[PDB]
């Protein structure tokens, strides 16, 4: 379906805008891995340092 | 004198101010504190005296039963005229400190007495002109409270002619005092009260209404006023039920006579006693908690002992013990801010005692507040600026949701919410904060607090053919905040029935008249953990952590449910922390992220369409 279609108001509003970033959720064995990996760093408390 | 009292001059109000009399009951009450001791041979009102001085008090209470067996006279005496006599049992009780103790007068001018076990009981409606100026005993409800007030105590005052400031003229709480002659000028000029060398008191009214359940049928509960002096204030909050001690007496000031209409007075009770008709602990206490915890299986040793008065239930029990003991938060560089309170949401058919539940976590956390999306209740859920009735003064009040933070806000019909509630508990759970702009005022409040909603679906009944989303009202903004979803299905099963209705009607049947750790201790034990426990992860379990993840992802995507996103692998280890917090380790073990992803993965899967459900039951296995 067309961006517009996927949005709930009128397909005007999205002409006042000067950037738009349409960011979707892949799914991905490395990606996923990696994206664990650093929260559960973050959690535990080495990214904090 | 010597017991001779019992003859009788004229009234007796002026009976006992007579000076003879008066130093012989004098020393009859001081003979009173200094002899009397019961049968064990210690010496009650010397140890009384010794604490007392030893916590630098100032009043002493006194039983009315010790002092009827011995001094039936004094006291017939005491219930007859107690204001005369409480002042020189006062002094009576100064002078014993004095003996016992050197130089209290340093500290504290006065030693106030409380008496006790008064043998009368009265209600509000009983109180007639036969009471008057007497001693009664009374007892009722707290419906509203004023400040505290400064009282005039001992007044000094100064002279407008020469700059003399008279000295201290005690203040008797009967009527306002005044001057008339300055021993310097030999005047009689103006004067007025020195603000800066007066020693005041504690003041305070207090309405007591009836209890309702003892009105017999068909009348009206009454209420009365109530004076609180010096330490009795800021002792009984408003809504409980209280026994009150004091002096029946006519408002004799009035305003004035002058007034038209029927000769008729208003009265009050100054009181003299006070009494009530927690979550601290001690090394006592301390050691038994570290013993308790130490055994092993002791999540559920506690997750049995949550909402006793409900059957099965076992997954809402220990969502709400998890949502009870909390995580830690967490904020790195203080610029990421990771939460800490565990959010559950209960979804039931009608008649599944959800109320219920939400009444305990009330009755057992220590900061709970309760709301609703309809119906009365003592606070809203939305932030305002409004006036004060009785002290006629602006307040800014927040909701349920800024009064209770670190705590949790309790919501009944979470489905039943308008546009502000809604706006309002949104905001609360994306920034743990509530802004407000009104009345000049513009500001932002904390909420950082746990919700626990309870809601119903549409129609009344669930449709389990359809995703959860579809069921309710709510939005997905709102339903996405939430670590723990709990379905509730009253789907048809016998032996389930018979358990149940073998439970309601012996419930029932106990209560017409004619293994779980003890809830007292077990409310401090919540409170010591959430004061002094915050455990932590090792570096050893991100492989499994990110194993499961990675899995979870996969099945959800290949079996088109909803998506799989790391807000989940938050929420387990939340929960994780949760149930290392529960046994007062410092760590997370791999025991606990068994428990958080058996909770979070089983909260997933319950509340997706049948097929998929299905589908997923035979994936997750493992768990
Ligand atoms: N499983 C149960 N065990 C014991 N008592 C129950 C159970 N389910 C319901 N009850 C009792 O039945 C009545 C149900 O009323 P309650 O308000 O608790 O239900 P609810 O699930 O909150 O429903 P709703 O708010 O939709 O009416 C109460 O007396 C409750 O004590
Ligand atoms: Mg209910
Ligand atoms: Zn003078």
């Amino acid at each position: 379906k067309s961006p517009g279609d996927n949005i709930d108001f009128q397909t005007t509003i999205l002409s006042r805008f000067d950037m738009i970033f349409i960011v979707k959720d892949d799914h991905n064995e490395e990606r996923d891995i990696s994206i664990a990996n650093h929260v559960i760093n973050i959690h535990t408390g080495n990214a904090n340092a | 004198l010597e017991s001779l009292s019992n003859v009788k001059a004229n009234s007796y109000s002026e009976w006992i101010t007579q000076p003879n009399v008066s130093r012989t009951i004098a020393r009859e009450l001081k003979s009173f504190l200094l002899e009397y001791t019961d049968e064990t041979g210690r010496s009650v009102y010397g140890a009384r005296i010794r604490t007392l001085g030893e916590m630098n008090s100032e009043s002493l209470e006194v039983n009315y039963r010790h002092l009827a067996e011995s001094k039936a006279i004094l006291a017939l005496f005491l219930a007859k005229c107690p204001e005369e006599m409480l002042k020189i049992f006062d002094l009576v009780a100064m002078e014993a400190t004095e003996l016992h103790y050197p130089d209290y007068a340093r500290i504290h001018s006065e030693i106030h007495v409380r008496i006790s076990d008064f043998p009368t009981i009265y209600s509000l409606r009983e109180l007639r002109e036969s009471n008057l100026s007497s001693l009664v005993r009374v007892t009722g409800v707290v419906t509203r409270r004023t400040g505290v007030f400064p009282q005039l105590k001992y007044v000094k005052f100064n002279c407008l002619k020469c700059g003399s400031i008279l000295g201290p003229f005690f203040q008797d709480s009967n009527e306002e005092i005044r001057i008339s002659f300055c021993t310097n000028c030999k005047s009689k000029g103006p004067f007025r009260v020195n603000g800066e060398k007066t020693v005041y008191r504690n003041y305070q009214r207090v309405t007591l209404q009836e209890a309702p359940g003892t009105v017999p049928p068909g009348r009206l509960p009454r209420h009365r006023e109530v004076i609180l002096l010096a330490d009795l204030v800021d002792v009984s909050k408003p809504g409980e039920e209280v026994e009150v001690t004091g002096i029946y007496k006519n408002n004799y000031d009035g305003n004035l006579n002058a007034k038209n209409g029927f000769p008729v007075f208003a009265t009050i009770i100054e009181a003299n006693s006070i009494k009530r008709r927690v979550f601290s602990w001690t090394e006592e206490e301390e050691r038994e908690f570290r013993k308790i915890s130490r055994d092993r299986g002791i999540i559920d040793k506690i997750i049995s002992s949550m909402a006793p008065s409900i059957y099965g239930h076992r997954d809402i029990k220990t969502a709400v013990a998890c949502s009870l003991f909390g995580g830690v938060p967490k904020n790195v560089n203080g610029k990421h801010s990771i939460r800490g309170d565990i959010n559950v949401l209960l979804l039931g058919d009608p008649g599944t005692a959800k109320s219920q539940i939400l009444k305990y976590v009330e009755k057992t956390a220590h900061r709970a507040v309760f709301a609703t999306g309809q119906g009365a209740s003592a606070v809203g859920l939305t932030a305002s600026v409004r006036k004060d009735p009785i002290t006629k003064e602006w307040t800014l009040e927040g909701g349920a949701l800024v009064l209770a933070d670190k705590g949790v806000c309790l919501i009944d019909e979470f489905d039943k919410m308008n546009d502000q509630d809604r706006t309002s508990i949104h905001e609360a759970m994306e920034q743990q904060s509530i802004s407000i702009s009104k009345a000049g005022i513009v500001t932002t409040l904390q909420a950082r607090c746990s919700i626990i909603a309870a809601a119903n679906p549409n129609g009344g009944r669930y449709n389990s053919t359809l995703p959860l989303a579809q069921n309710v009202s709510l939005t997905e903004p709102i339903l996405s905040r939430f670590d723990i979803l709990c379905v509730v299905r009253d789907l048809v099963d016998e032996e389930a029935d018979e358990r149940l209705a073998t439970f309601v009607v012996d419930s029932h049947v106990r209560s017409h008249p004619e293994s779980p750790i003890p809830q007292e201790l077990l409310m401090k034990y919540i409170h010591y953990a959430r004061t002094k426990i915050y455990p932590k992860l090792h570096q050893m379990d991100m492989d499994k952590v990110s194993r499961v993840y990675a899995d979870l992802r996969r099945e959800s995507i290949s079996t088109g449910s909803f998506p799989i996103t790391v807000r989940h692998l938050e929420s387990i280890l939340r929960i994780a922390e949760s149930f290392a917090k529960m046994r007062l380790s410092e760590f997370v073990s791999s025991y606990d992220l068994d428990r958080a992803i058996k909770v979070v993965v089983d909260s997933f899967v319950d509340a997706q369409k049948v097929s998929v459900r299905r589908q997923l039951r035979r994936s997750f296995a493992i768990y």
